[PDB]
């Protein structure tokens, strides 16, 4: 019985963060797409250049 | 609260720092989790596969343009034109002593939801056998919590042995017992569920951790509905898991459940990739495809353990144990796969189906069910005391057979079938009935000594029984001395014969 | 599959053109003759059971116009002889490979979230050449599906930058 | 679909770009093609006669008993 | 665009072309962009060509036709108002009582029940008929497999397991015929509404005439109507339980077959389809007891070739969690329920299981028939005199346990005006233990028959 | 030059190679990257041809360079090779150095011709009372057990090797088949107990190994032998071989492994078409010549238990010595478990064996004729309603059974009982004294699991 | 007891869920981290991004 | 009364798709609203050269020869 409540406890802290991580994917990329930067793609890209 | 926030946000500064040189090949045709796919040509044969699902797969044909292949799951969300990747490595699996009180995915992934485990060690799941120079002899006890199992079919520690019987004949329930056995032993004990009923799955669960035997155990399963891939593999990476204490000198033991789905579900797999089969539609590989798989288990050398672990370990030889379980068909004992695996095998057993229709739970056909090694593991004692039991009784099993157009019985066929019916009654046990050495060692003693040719026919299990109630009670101390030793001496059996009397006038 | 069959006939037909320095001449005609299987049209019309070797190829030659050769004539020739006719693209296809590869130019696949100036064209084709083709090729293409970053594919030697990366962080935070 | 023939070898492809005369020196002799198991498959001779013996270049003997559109398996 | 054209068809197969940019998955539905035809996913032939079969007949069809998708497989209304309908393969009505009122569909293949929704525990599935409730008792999210011949009421039994499951624990009863003999079909269907029994029971028949897509198909139909019925929760959660009745899935496994010929891939070592126990477990691992409610499945079977060795039924025990058989010459002693019950056996037969007592009075009952039925091949050939005394009671005794057995039904009361018999467990045992003390060896057999419980059994001996 | 890997499938690889660079269809082909190698098979052509692997089929990839050396596998062989342990390449696994001897062979060759034949007409004792009675060896025959999975072909050859071998002086070697390797690391333990460990030598190719591997174990052996045979004593010839055959069904059950792979057909059954051809290719390699004498023994699993598969029936018309097991002998507990009647031997000549063997062995024969075809009957009838002769002859036959249940040296592992080894005059003494009824008035128990006659009569006067 | 207990416990994960959800807002930043830091900040300008 | 003849000598074909003919002017009379029989003979022969066609239409074997829309029809 003890184990049993235990396991409970632990699946439900765990269990929360798998809808936190859902949560808060989907806002930042929602952020990600409210910025609109070609600026930055243009400095990424040439830093790739760099690293090849 | 907090905590797993910062947990987060470290595991994001963590990894996915930089971009990676990769190569994809795309979908090109699909059928039932088997799907080509064109444009992969670093690949590896039965390599992990990479795919936008989430799920992987392990490479089959590498042919000159593209690639079949195997999933590993179910595949209703797949589709042509997808994205597929490489991983450029083998298959694997985690292993380690974490897997204990725990069952997972056939790939390592908790289906118990208590949470996932890392396993410091993760191996590749396909292996080779070790090397002849390596191989030790057996040399170790295992027991069964039998008396007709453990006197009359010896196993010791890395003998594989089939289980052989018909449907609800007790085929489980015995190996479960010998694991319960090893409780106290301590030994590495592992078992795999193959195409089973989650219901039979479950009930065997409740059954572990009501004994807690599930802390010094796992068991990983291959459920029934699961698409037949995993079914093929999982065996292959049960063992795997097994073989990590082996190859640190341990000893382990593992059981097979029902290979002949296993077969089967290969089978078919095999065929829907449109190879020509042989007898009744098995392919022929399927003999070694098997057998490969039960070579991997042996009792190998602490010099192998040296070269395995180079200076990790002082030197023991490890062993594995092996359960595997066919079903006959009819008791079809020469039915095609039987033959097969009973030519890897190091032994085998066969339960007969009206014993057990007439109660006798177990219920052996003794007659065919015999170990290669036999008296290498017995204790001196077990050892001594048997040796020709098994086969009087077999021979008795004929007599009796025999015995029934003809009118004639000789002294001979009289003493021995008097005394078959009292050994035969002397070899029965309850489910979840262990014993302790000296249990069977003073019942195969009574019935050597002609103690029970004596008394009651019906009464003899009551008077075994009660027998293992009057000694414990007052010979406690000389079982347990001579239980924790496995060696017999005279005056020991001088003191068995002073309980007989005094149980027999009791 | 088709491109198994279709493997002897590219290198033989490579062999012949670089034997012969008309491998331009070759692949033009191989784009033309593509170009004519796939229409729909032509081919319904070359499918008819009425045809006969000498007529398809005298057909193929007349779409074909100029650019003729005897060589190319028995090379359809033979090709409708063994009827291989339908699988022919591939052959082109394979063949501009070979070509390729025997002058080892390479050509990269390059997919943007905008549109991407020259110059930022010649330094990743410089930047790639240290991945040592002869000759880098390059095949721009900008997507609002990318968001940042972009992704190059060498035949199949592949490197993402874009969006993808939180999918993929995502798939690894559970 | 038809699949690949024992004919299809692109040193003879490139022979028929190059010409579409002299067949197989008016068919006095074949070249190897196939080899597996004691059964090889040739290309030319088709004035051969099935049952008609065949010398080797090992100085050999064998027995074409098939002749297909283009080839022979002896 | 979102729709294709007819290709190329053969037989029952349907291919159709589309873009790379739309395709659908497995199982999605297609509808014939022209007529009522429907086309089911089954494998991606690439090149934009799908391959499908029909549901329905394959003419006044031809190449070029269009065709379209719903990029989603097949789904089928779900709701209370199901009940007491008859409809199609496609849960369309046959009835011709209008349109389901329930628009409320769901899709149906879907997966297994999860390792955690295992129902943690076991227990008996009860009911009134004695033989059942002691010599084969259930368990919740059973499967039994059905034996016997023809003429024993197989459906008033399965009208009065509905009468009882709906009477005592509002249990819900859904029936799938495959392979129906239409005109019993119909015949049957007028039985179960002339009793009330209709307006509890959800119908659809898949008749064997059909193209066998649908046939095969009706299958999970069913299937999911009960998955939602069950998982159809009301207050306090804990939806009741629900049962489903599956027509000879012999019957299904010859379709499978059919279908697997139809594909054009190999036929199997006996010749079967060789996925045949993949979706085996995808019919019975979808079926059974959940951690809040269950689903028990109660299944119609014959054994081709009367042999216990051909693959069908060996595929079939590994699921059959007990056996109940039908005998001719029970039902020709007028004895009602018919069934042999000393042959009938349960998987759910352990003092572990069934209860200690229980056990042991069910092994003695058992005893004793089977002591009975080596007796009376004796009484024939040699004259009942020439037994020992207890032999005689033994005799005497279980022939009363089969007229004990013999019971009116309520489905039977409708039927011939008579009160309908439910009894349970605990209740039929007492009397038995009693009767295995022969206190009822002055009781005349006669007062066993057509009756309830023990103490209506001594209410009949007094007023006999 | 060198070839490139353009398609793997099982264990079958397929490689190109220059037009000027076509290797012989038996060359090793050396993974340019690691040690494995391969064999060649089938001229695919056009610059192509298909080959298989020997070792692990992992870590390869297309498009991979592999050599050729130009030379078929030809392998280290002589003396230098004896009381060590060898791999499907011929090199050590025992760990005990390289080998010393530079000289190679191939494992192909044609067989000897018919110019060459020996009349083997030298006999042997073994001590076996069924295998000498009813199977007379010519020294330098092929011994074949024919029998099912756990019959006891492997006891049935351990024990014969210690008799043999006791009863021997020189050459011999063994050869592990894909077999269990515990039985063979045990066996080569127990040869480090006794001494003609140096005698011999040591070679496993087993059931794990990889199929390529599995196929041409054998060659090694055979050539070994072979060699050994031609290898002449200095004023003098070979020595007396003695050559031991672990399971060649497994070789067949390779050659069916590979041959779909291999673009080949299915049998009536499935195997290979090619396996009678290989088989007696096989086969023919395997003969005392002129040149000194080989004596081989040959494991001969049985299929299902059947005698009607291809493969066994193929294999009589190899087997001048055949000794067969059954399942049902075993099902009664003689432990050994041969047919007196199937197993036969072309050394059973009256002008041979003498006069007396020869009529002794056919009235034994004759009599357990008639008892197994009365079996009918008496399982219908009850034996009491017979006549009374047929009675007698029943008795007799079940008497003869049991004097036929002999104890084996090694044996006693299972048991205990010390083995026998009993003199043929003994036996024939035995028999014949019970086929002259001399015991009728013995109880039948007195003939079970003994050795002589005299046992027997010891057994009943202490029962 | 332990659903007493548990039920309270998913009271107050809602209150935690509400808090988290402006917490993972606050954690959205992390793209920055996804990206090359493309963008040193973008995301504490618009704060729209609160949703359960 | 009428009878219709699918000889032996009759190609396959004919023979293989009378039995619904002559099923199709019973359902005539059916669909008269009376009632009458009709009698099916050599049903065997009937599959037989079903299969037969089937064969030559190249289409996939069945156990025995027989593809399972046979059962079906
Ligand atoms: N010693 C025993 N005494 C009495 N009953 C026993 C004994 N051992 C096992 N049984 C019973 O045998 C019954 C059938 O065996 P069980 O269901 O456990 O697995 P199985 O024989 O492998 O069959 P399956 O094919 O369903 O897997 C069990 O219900 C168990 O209670
Ligand atoms: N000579 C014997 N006498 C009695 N029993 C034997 C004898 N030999 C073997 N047995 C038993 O029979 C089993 C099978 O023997 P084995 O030769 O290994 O069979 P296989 O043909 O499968 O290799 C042995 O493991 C042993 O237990
Ligand atoms: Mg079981
Ligand atoms: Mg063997």
């Amino acid at each position: 019985a003890k184990e049993a409540v235990d396991q409970e406890i632990n699946s439900a802290r765990e269990e929360l963060r798998q809808q936190v991580a859902a949560l808060a994917v989907t806002g930042a990329e929602k952020i990600l797409n409210q910025q609109v930067d070609a600026e930055a793609h243009n400095a990424m890209l040439s830093q790739l250049a760099a690293k090849l | 609260p907090s905590e797993i926030s910062a947990l987060i946000k470290q595991r994001i500064g963590d990894l996915d720092t930089s971009a990676t040189a990769k190569n994809e090949g795309t979908i090109v045709m699909v059928s039932d989790g088997i799907v080509r796919i064109h444009g992969l040509a670093d690949a590896m044969y039965g390599e992990m596969i990479e795919f936008d699902g989430g799920l992987f797969g392990m490479a089959l044909n590498l042919e000159q343009d593209s690639v079949g292949a195997v999933v590993l799951g179910n595949y209703l969300s797949l589709q042509e034109g997808q994205k597929a990747r490489c991983t450029g490595r083998v298959l694997e699996v985690p292993v380690g002593p974490e897997l204990l009180g725990r069952v997972v995915d056939a790939l390592g992934n908790p289906i118990d939801g208590k949470g996932p485990i890392d396993a410091k060690l993760t191996d590749a799941v396909e292996k080779v056998a070790p090397g002849v120079i390596w191989r030790q002899s057996v040399d170790q006890p295992v027991q069964t919590g039998y008396k007709s199992v453990d006197t009359m079919i010896p196993v010791g520690r890395g003998q594989r042995e089939l289980i052989i019987g018909d449907r609800q004949t007790g085929k489980t329930a015995m190996a479960i017992d010998a694991i319960i056995a090893q409780k106290n032993s301590g030994i590495k004990c592992v078992y795999v569920a193959i195409g089973q009923k989650q219901s039979t799955i479950a009930n065997v669960v409740r059954k572990l951790e009501e004994t807690g035997a599930m802390a010094y155990t796992t068991v990983v399963a291959a459920a029934a509905a699961d698409p037949a891939a995993m079914q093929y593999l999982a065996p292959y990476s049960g063992c795997t898991m097994g073989e990590y204490f082996r190859d640190r000198g341990e000893d382990a033991l593992i059981i097979y459940d029902d290979l002949s789905k296993q077969a089967v579900a290969y089978r078919q797999i095999s065929l829907l990739l449109r190879r020509p089969p042989g007898r009744e539609a098995y392919p022929g590989d399927v003999f070694y495809l098997h057998s490969r798989l039960l070579e991997r288990a042996s009792r190998v050398s602490a010099e192998y353990v040296e070269k395995f672990t180079n200076g990790a370990v002082t030197g023991k030889t490890g062993s594995l144990t092996a359960l595997p379980i066919i079903e006959t068909q009819a008791g079809d004992v020469s039915a095609f796969v039987p033959t097969n695996v009973i030519s890897i095998t190091d032994g085998q057993i066969f339960l007969e189906t009206s014993l057990f229709n007439a109660g006798i739970r177990p219920a052996v056909n003794a007659g065919i069910s015999v170990s290669r090694v036999g008296g290498s593991a017995q204790t001196k004692i077990i050892k001594k005391l048997s040796g020709g039991i098994r086969t009087a009784l077999a021979q008795y099993r004929e007599l009796a057979a025999f015995a029934q157009f003809a009118s004639d019985l000789d002294e001979a066929t009289r003493k021995q079938l008097e005394h078959g019916q009292r050994v035969t009654e002397l070899m029965k046990q309850k489910q979840y009935a262990p014993y302790s050495i000296a249990d069977q060692a003073v019942s195969v003693y009574a019935s050597n000594e002609g103690y029970m040719a004596d008394v009651e026919v019906k009464k003899i299990v009551d008077f075994d029984a009660a027998l293992i109630a009057y000694f414990r009670s007052e010979y406690a101390p000389l079982m347990k001395q001579i239980d924790e030793t496995g060696d017999y001496n005279k005056d020991i059996e001088a003191a068995i014969k002073a309980g007989i009397e005094s149980f027999k006038a009791t | 599959e088709l491109l198994t069959l279709a493997r002897p006939y590219a290198k033989a037909a490579f062999a012949y053109a670089s034997e012969q320095g008309a491998t331009d001449n070759w692949s033009n005609a191989l784009q033309v003759l593509s170009a004519a299987v796939q229409d729909e049209a032509f081919s319904a019309y070359l499918n008819r059971p009425e045809l006969t070797p000498a007529e398809q190829v005298k057909l193929f030659a007349k779409v074909l116009g100029e650019d003729q050769s005897q060589a190319v004539s028995n090379f359809l020739t033979l090709l409708a002889d063994n009827d291989r006719l339908v699988l022919l693209p591939e052959i082109a296809a394979e063949y501009e490979q070979l070509k390729s590869q025997n002058n080892n130019n390479v050509d990269v696949v390059i997919e943007s979230a905008f549109p991407l100036t020259a110059e930022q064209e010649q330094l990743l084709k410089s930047a790639l050449e240290k991945r040592f083709n002869s000759t880098v090729t390059v095949s721009v293409e900008v997507k609002p599906e990318l968001i940042a970053g972009v992704v190059i594919r060498a035949g199949d030697q592949v490197i993402d930058d874009s969006a993808l990366n939180k999918l993929e962080k995502m798939r690894t935070r559970l | 679909m038809q699949q690949l023939n024992p004919s299809e070898i692109s040193a003879l492809i490139k022979q028929r770009i190059g010409d579409l005369d002299t067949s197989a020196t008016a068919k006095n002799e074949g070249t190897i093609v196939m080899v597996s198991d004691g059964i090889v498959r040739i290309h030319g001779l088709a004035d051969a006669m099935y049952g008609e013996m065949i010398e080797f270049d090992g100085g050999l003997f064998g027995m074409a008993l098939n002749l297909e559109q283009d080839s022979v398996g002896a | 665009m979102s729709s294709g054209r007819i290709i190329q068809i053969i037989g029952a197969v349907i291919d159709v072309e589309f873009e790379r940019t739309s395709v659908p998955k497995i199982y999605d539905a297609l509808q014939v962009d022209g007529t009522e035809t429907t086309l089911e996913v089954q494998q991606q032939l690439g090149d934009g060509v799908v391959r499908t079969i029909a549901m329905g007949s394959t003419e006044g069809l031809k190449r070029g036709l269009t065709v379209t998708s719903t990029n989603a497989p097949i789904s089928v209304p779900v709701g209370t108002a199901t009940l007491g309908r008859i409809m199609d393969v496609l849960g369309r009505p046959i009835d011709e009582a209008g349109p389901v009122a329930t628009e409320e569909r769901l899709p149906i293949h879907r997966q297994a029940p999860s390792y955690a929704e295992q129902a943690a525990s076991t227990d008996l599935l009860e009911t009134g008929i004695k033989v059942i409730d002691l010599l084969c008792p259930f368990a919740k999210g059973g499967k039994v497999g059905l034996f016997g011949g023809a003429g024993v009421g197989k459906t008033v039994n399965m009208m009065e397991l509905i009468n009882n499951i709906a009477k005592a624990h509002s249990g819900l009863s859904v029936f799938a015929g495959v392979g129906e003999r239409t005109r019993e079909g119909n015949d049957f269907y007028h039985e179960m509404k002339d009793s009330n029994v209709l307006d509890k029971v959800a119908m659809v028949y898949g008749q064997m005439n059909e193209p066998p897509g649908n046939r095969l198909r009706v299958a999970l139909t069913g299937l999911t109507m009960a998955e939602y019925f069950r998982d159809e929760k009301d207050e306090n959660g804990k939806g009741r339980d629900v049962l489903l009745f599956v027509d000879n899935i012999y019957r299904y496994t010859l379709a499978g077959t059919e279908v697997s010929a139809l594909l054009g891939r190999m036929p199997s070592a006996v010749g079967y389809q060789p996925t045949l126990a993949e979706e085996m477990g995808v019919l019975q691992e979808r079926i059974t007891s959940t951690k809040s409610g269950s689903i028990t499945s109660i299944q119609a079977v014959y054994v081709p070739a009367d042999d216990l060795t051909d693959p069908s039924p060996a595929t079939t025990f590994a699921h059959l969690d007990a056996t109940v058989v039908l005998s001719r010459d029970i039902a020709s002693s007028g004895i009602y329920p018919a069934i042999d019950p000393l042959d009938s056996t349960s998987r759910q037969l352990d003092p572990l299981v069934v209860g200690q007592e229980h056990y042991e009075i069910a092994r003695a009952v058992q005893n004793v028939l089977q002591r009975y039925k080596e007796l009376k091949d004796i009484i024939a050939i040699l004259g009942m005199d020439e037994l020992a005394e207890e032999d005689k009671l033994v005799v005497y005794r279980a022939r009363k346990i089969q007229r004990f057995f013999s019971q009116p039904f309520h489905v039977a009361e409708v039927f011939t005006g008579a009160p309908g018999k439910l009894v349970p467990l605990k209740e039929t045992i007492r009397g038995f233990k009693g009767l295995l003390a022969g206190e009822y060896d002055h009781i005349p057999e006669q007062a066993f028959y057509m009756v309830g419980g023990i103490d209506e059994v001594i209410a009949k001996a007094e007023k006999l």
